[PDB]
RNA sequence: AAAGGUGAAAAGAACCCCGGGAGGGGAGUGAAAGAGAACCUGAAACCGUGGACUUACAAGCAGUCAUGGCACCUUAUGCGUGUUAUGGCGUGCCUAUUGAAGCAUGAGCCGGCGACUUAGACCUGACGUGCGAGCUUAAGUUGAAAAACGGAGGCGGAGC
RNA sequence: GUAGGGGAGCGUUCAGUCCGCGGAGAAGCCAUACCGGAAGGAGUGGUGGAGCCGACUGAAGUGCGGAUGCCGGCAUGAGU
């Protein structure tokens, strides 16, 4: 989301912002802000009673985008490259 | 010695020409217009990158008071309750709940109504 | 600080450039040598003047789309060269002291592996070439390395032609480029080598 | 055979600060050099003049070119260099040489 | 397969039922109009239509069709009663430029365009 | 003015077919004819033929972002690649200007050609190296598949 | 961030040196979803049919969208 997710998911391998804990395993725990993993509809802090476990899968770089900037008749043209650093995490959690 | 252009121009020209994929008429065929089109596209590319970030929040906000009103509330009111019940910090993906899980969305409407009244 | 091959075993002399050689100064020298050797024969009719073409055109105004005076200008196909190359030098007088320190520093680098002083080629006999091959083989000169022979003796010279091998240099007319160009230096004639001032 | 670098003519490096590259008038598009009107074009305008202070200032003068002497300090002879003899030929060999003066 | 060098000597590259009238002194545009009716039609209709299209491009085109027919039979041993205009097109030859004089001293350039009329016949085959 | 190029060798294509011819298809030659005499490569503008997805209630600087539909898997199945529908946004480029989408300038398009250089024993500054209270040589002479010699002279060294 | 000043580099030809490559296929051309912060640079396939990358240093006729720019080819107006 804004780094460090939440919600009832069914154990998927989603990609998020960099996590520091290199290679496989690493293991991460998330606060949780809402859930339906057991039909129980619980949200906020009462959701904090629970915590999702996720395993670090892969560290990566995003697809190459190009920063193009332009202003007319002021001779201004800017071309610079960009690639966004990420972390793939396999959800397991309670 | 004599350093002729040969290859340098054609390579640079073919590059720009290849950015112009499904551009209409001369824009995908002649270098001068192809390159010219791309300057304007540059303006559009940088803008729309931070503009899509306004677009989606708006789509999400729209799907929110669409559901909030379905249970006799509204966005202004529903989000105020979820703010008052501090515990709720959902904000992002509060529209997926509204769209896909009505039962679960009601729970949030009910919780907002309380923290408010 | 090095030994000889045939006809004696002295050497030991010469104060070598400190510390373990500066390539920077060797580079200063090589560039200069290469600049001096260069003959600036730049073929160009730069002048809108030098090229063969008349003097007036198609009137200043009227014509309806133009504005030109002559067919000789650089903006015209066939015309002159705006700033093309004309003949010149590139030759300059590199300070004397820097030329001295030059080959001294160059010798020094060969005096850390591939150096060799020789007193006469009794081993040769005639010109033969076949016999220089023999002589060199005995002294570890198989042909794997580029060798620079600097001898003041005319007959050992005549036994120097051959491939990725030997370049022959006369009457101590030694060159910083020539020594750096080859793997080994057969300094031979101990005339420039040892005893100076 | 393996890929080898090797020192020599191919390893004679620049000298870190030795020679920088010249100015080629195109650092992005936004180089249409000189100024932007009047002090651009051909070769003239000047950098001196004949009123921009000089004329407006005085003198008639009188220039001479009389006799100019080569200085020999006391400090040169004393301190160091024990009487190496001055004379007329041994004065030059020390380091206080010009001729014609 | 081998490599290109070999392929060039092994397989010798054929043009089945293809003919071409190169450098025809007519304008592509103009010539296309006639070719356009002949395309897709059975070599016999093609033959018959051409005899009645009142355009001077008809003669050139008709000739190519007969060359393509002859080639299909004599060279490729195809079946006459099965031949149809699989493909026909007019490509532009090199232009004969000419200088025409206009009023008040000015000149102009007439483009006497030329044509490359190619027609390719094939056997029908519904089944 | 502009214009160069088969092939290693002319072995320069006998013979057959359509055609008055031109031109072509075969046969043969050759490594190649994917070199055939409009003979090396053969870009781009520009003209066509074929296929995919598409288009006859639509207001259009011709893109961009978002999504859906179809289609294709040779840096290529998590992705993409091509195309398309609808929605949002969106005033060509250069120049010149206080102020340009401007109904101000320039330009039909593409290819190639095309604009800050060179000289000087010139001045002044940066950086670098060599020697250092000293530092250099010029013309020339001698060698030169190469550099040595040459202190005439030049600069620091005292100012008013 | 315009004039302008300063910095770091990409690319082209030529040269010297090193390392190589090539008719079991060089350059050039063509296609491409890969790489790099940019200029740019690779892999693969296709075409070509004899030359040529990479690195270090040196030198320049060294980078084009404009100049009613020059040369050439080809469009529009128009089957008028
Ligand atoms: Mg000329
Ligand atoms: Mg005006
Ligand atoms: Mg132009």
């Amino acid at each position: 989301i804004q780094t460090g997710g939440k919600q009832y998911r069914v154990s998927e391998g989603d990609v998020i912002r960099v996590e520091s804990l290199q290679g496989e395993a690493g293991d991460k725990v998330e606060l949780k802000a809402l859930f339906v993993g057991g039909e129980q509809t619980v949200f906020g802090e009462d959701a904090g009673k629970y915590t999702v476990q996720a395993e670090v899968v892969e560290h990566g770089r995003g697809k190459k985008i190009y920063i193009r900037k332009y202003k007319s008749g002021v001779q201004y043209r800017r071309r610079t490259g960009h690639r966004q650093n990420f972390t793939a995490i396999k959800i397991l959690g309670i | 010695p004599r350093a002729k252009t040969g290859i340098v121009r054609r390579r640079r020209h073919k590059k720009v020409l290849k950015r112009a994929k499904g551009f209409w008429g001369s824009r995908s065929k002649q270098y001068r217009n192809a390159f010219q089109t791309l300057l304007n596209a540059a303006t559009y590319e940088y803008r729309d990158r931070r503009n899509k970030k306004r677009d989606f929040r708006r789509l999400w906000i729209q799907r929110i008071n669409a559901g909030a009103r379905l249970h006799g509330m509204n966005y202004s009111t529903f989000i105020n309750g979820l703010k008052r019940a501090n515990i709720d910090l959902n904000r992002k993906v509060l529209a997926d709940i509204a769209a896909r899980e009505p039962e679960a969305f009601k729970a949030l409407v009910d919780a907002s109504r309380n923290a408010r009244q | 600080a090095q030994i000889n091959v045939i006809g004696q075993n002295g050497g030991r002399t010469i104060e070598l450039p400190l510390p373990e050689v500066n390539s920077g100064v060797l580079h200063e020298v090589v560039t200069w040598q290469l600049a001096s050797r260069r003959r600036g024969t730049a073929s160009t009719r730069t002048r809108a003047q030098v090229s063969k073409t008349g003097r007036k055109m198609y009137g200043q105004k009227g014509t309806g789309n133009a504005r030109h005076g002559d067919r000789s200008v650089p903006t015209f196909v066939g015309g002159g060269v705006a700033f093309g190359p004309k003949p010149r030098s590139y030759d300059y007088t590199l300070p004397r002291q820097v030329r001295q320190l030059g080959l001294a520093m160059a010798i020094a680098s060969r005096q850390e592996g591939g150096k060799l002083v020789a007193v006469d080629g009794f081993d040769i006999a005639d010109a033969k070439t076949k016999n220089f091959i023999s002589w060199a083989k005995q002294n570890g000169l198989d042909g794997t390395e580029k060798v620079l022979l600097v001898t003041d003796d005319e007959n050992t010279r005549r036994a120097a032609r051959n491939v990725s091998w030997v370049s022959v240099l006369p009457v101590a007319g030694v060159n910083v480029y020539d020594i750096l160009r080859h793997d080994r230096l057969v300094i031979d004639a101990a005339a420039l080598e040892i005893v100076e001032e | 055979h393996d890929l080898k670098p090797t020192p020599g003519s191919r390893k004679d490096r620049k000298r870190v600060g030795r020679g920088p590259g010249g100015t080629d008038k195109t650092a992005g598009r936004g180089h249409k050099g000189q100024k932007s009107r009047s002090g651009a074009g051909k070769g003239a305008f000047f950098e001196g003049g004949r009123s921009r202070l000089i004329a407006r200032l005085p003198k008639r003068g009188f220039n001479n070119v009389g006799t100019t002497y080569e200085v020999v300090k006391l400090s040169q002879l004393q301190d160091l260099e024990d009487t190496t003899f001055d004379r007329d030929t041994l004065e030059a060999y020390r380091l206080v040489r010009r001729k014609n003066r | 397969f081998r490599n290109k060098k070999q392929r060039k000597q092994q397989v010798k590259l054929r043009k089945p039922g293809f003919a071409v009238a190169k450098y025809v002194r007519m304008s592509p545009r103009k010539v296309r109009l006639v070719v356009d009716v002949i395309r897709g039609k059975s070599v016999q209709d093609a033959e018959d239509l051409l005899r009645f299209i009142p355009r001077s491009a008809s003669e050139p085109v008709a000739k190519v069709l007969n060359s393509a027919k002859a080639n299909a039979l004599h060279n490729d041993e195809m079946l006459e009663d099965r031949l149809f205009v699989k493909e026909a097109y007019v490509d532009a030859g090199p232009t004969l430029k000419r200088l025409i004089p206009r009023a008040r001293g000015s000149a102009n350039i007439i483009k006497k365009r030329t044509s490359h009329i190619t027609i390719i016949v094939a056997e029908k085959g519904n089944k």
